[PDB]
């Protein structure tokens, strides 16, 4: 994890890298910030 | 035809999607996905 070479290096499990283009992982934008969306009611269920 | 679309499809995104819990589970299955991205990535180049 500590460069792309370092982990193209351990994508082809060897310590040297031919010259190419190699596919090694995948970009995932994070999410930030957690919504949360109910509706309006309030009064309690006659559960009791 | 000389050549199709070019598609490459990813094990983790697919099968689990962004969950952490089902690729751990997916880790036991050891590396067939591996195997299924690199024959993609074969006809991929094989196209061109
Ligand atoms: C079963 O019933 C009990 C008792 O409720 C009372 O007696 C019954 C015979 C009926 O006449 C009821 O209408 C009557 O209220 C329920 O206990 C009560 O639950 C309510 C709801 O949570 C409690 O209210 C809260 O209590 C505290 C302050 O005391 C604060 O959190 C709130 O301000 C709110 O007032 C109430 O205190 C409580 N009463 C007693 C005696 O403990 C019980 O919940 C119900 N069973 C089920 C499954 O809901």
């Amino acid at each position: 994890a500590l460069d792309p070479l370092s982990e193209t290096k351990c994508t082809l499990k060897s310590f040297t890298v031919e010259k190419g283009i190699y596919q090694t992982s995948n970009f995932r934008v994070q999410p930030t910030e957690s919504i949360v969306r109910f509706p309006n009611i309030t009064n309690l269920c006659p559960f009791g | 035809p000389v050549s199709m679309t070019k598609t490459s499809v990813d094990c983790t995104m697919y099968i689990c999607g962004d969950s952490t819990e089902c690729s751990n589970l997916l880790l036991q299955y050891g590396s067939f996905c591996t195997q299924l991205n690199r024959a993609l990535t074969g006809i991929a180049v094989e196209q061109d």
